[PDB]
RNA sequence: ACUAUUCCAAAAGUUAAACUUAACAUGGACUAGCAAUUUCGGUUGGGGUGACCUCGGAGUACAAAAAACCCUCCGAGUGAUUUUAAUCUAGACAAACCAGUCAAAAUAACCCAUCACUUAUUGAUCCAAAAU
RNA sequence: CUGACCGUGCAAAGGUAGCAUAAUCACUUGUUCUCCAAAUAAGGACUUGUAUGAAUGGCCACACGAGGGUUUUACUGUCUCUU
RNA sequence: GACGAGCUACCCAUGAGCAGUUUAAAAGAACCAACUCAUCUAUGUGGCAAAAUAGUGAGAAGACUUGUAGGUAGAGGUGAAAAGCCUAACGAGCCUGGUGAUAGCUGGUUGUCCGAGAAAGAAUUUUAGUUCAACCUUAAAAAUACCCCAAAAAUUCCA
């Protein structure tokens, strides 16, 4: 049987109806010279593209 | 050989993205330009990097208008 | 001079901001600053 | 659980670095006892440390 | 790993009511001389040498974009003065991926801005730390 | 013309004997002399030795060499020039 | 992991060989046959021969030549030291096994008919390779799209 690839396992999020769902970078050093607003944004969550999001599929 | 030193600039695309007769909607970009090529009129904002916006649901409109200034308006 | 990074910090005892300041000057920086915890401008002091 | 046991050595032993195998063989010394079972006295060359268990098994 | 050392242990002695010695063989780290594994960029009017590698602005690139050359001019990995950027809801520009811009409006509490011509002036993962 | 001598900078100390266009000299086919009717080679000297040097030795040296070069004589199908 | 010093390099043990001539005592010097080497020239160039033959030349009592019995091997040995030799090619032998090592390279990949039909956007220890755009093909659906004049800013838009 196939092997999951557990790098996309961890940080990614495919929902029932085949959404994957990830977080957005950037967040995680070098804030002090970044907007509020910029951070804000980037804890939020975002849908991968289709094209990259099947890839992520057949992984999973 | 070359004692001369340059880099090159990616575009930004600065340019007009709306024209005169289209239907636009609240919040979409109109201009986008380098300091003031044309002036915000009503129904417009402006912003940081000096793009217009629309403010309100209606139509792009040009209008010129010498005391030597060009404004851009959004009728409803 | 140099540049030193610091942070913003109310009475409350957590910073809530994070700032810089010229190595030149020695004083640390005080600063009234917005609290969203206490929801109120508070006074900021100078931390590490 | 002494004689010829090999194992693998490392340089601050934490590796991200080479691993290199190393051999490790007890310690060998005589020891010199009296049986008065078998009314001999018998010589073990066999592990130290065991011997200081033996001598509280008696 | 091998050839020579510094210490603590194995093995022997010493005092008082905690300290000194190494003949053979064998250990734990440790210091030197010996040995063991690989790496050895790209662009390039061949290669090497030299130069260059990311970013911003002004021409080449005539009235929305974009467009090369070892074409051509200048600038940056920041500098300083004062007030300070609190939470999130629409909707768009640009965009292969990833990174970048504008922002009506609602709520809580008040009532970002100037210079370095205007913009530049930075770094995506995993791993460490003042402490969350 | 040259500089026994003097002054000065620098360095740990600044090439002594001897040798030298050399298995070393770029300029170079250095200049002069010998050798030849003609000598970028060879031999003998001169020395501004690009870039000799005293045990990675220096300078010479009888004898020795299937080593590397130069000049007369002798003798030859090497050659004139082949049969 | 093993096979190899019957070739060759060195060494151990045990044997053998090296006319003649001039000469003062001289296994002493020089010349010159055997024997041991391969200076020059020529021939030979799928050969007589995968190291030759002919003329010539060196050593030829010495650090000499040679028989037989032995020793030293590849994470090495040996080497009067050339990066030489170690069974006709040694910058590190050969055999077997790992092994169908790895090759983005190069050389190759076989019957018929029909429809449609590609030459460059940014990146990459990247340029002779890849990953999604710029295209294309199959099978279905919901739309509409273009050539586009005057209102306006060669075009960008729209009857």
């Amino acid at each position: 049987k196939r092997k999951t690839v557990k790098a996309v396992i961890y940080r990614f999020l495919r929902l029932h109806s085949g959404l994957w769902l990830r977080r957005k970078a950037g967040y995680k050093k070098k804030l002090w010279k970044k907007t509020a607003a910029r951070k804000r944004r980037l804890r939020e969550f975002v849908f991968c593209n289709k094209t990259q999001s099947k890839l992520l599929d057949k992984m999973t | 050989s070359s004692k001369n030193l340059g880099g090159k600039s990616p575009g930004k695309r600065f340019g007009i993205k709306k024209m005169e007769g289209h239907y636009v909607h609240a919040g979409n970009i109109l201009a986008t330009q380098r300091h003031f090529r044309w002036h915000p009129g009503a129904h417009v904002g402006l912003g940081k990097n000096k793009c217009l916006y629309a403010l309100e649901e209606g139509v792009v409109r040009y209008t010129k208008e010498v005391y030597y200034k060009t404004f851009v308006h959004v009728v409803p | 001079s140099k540049t030193i990074l610091v942070k913003m910090m109310s009475q409350a005892g957590t910073g809530f901001s994070f700032n810089t300041k010229r190595s030149r000057l020695r004083e640390k920086l005080t600063l009234l600053h917005y609290d969203p915890v206490v929801k109120k401008k508070v006074l900021f002091v100078e931390q590490k | 659980g002494e004689g010829w046991v090999l194992g693998h050595r490392y340089v601050n032993n934490d590796k991200l670095s080479k691993r290199v195998r190393k051999v490790w063989k007890p310690q060998l010394f005589q020891r010199e006892l009296y049986s008065e079972i078998l009314d001999k006295r018998f010589t073990v060359t066999v592990t130290m440390r065991t011997l200081d268990l033996i001598d509280q098994a008696c």
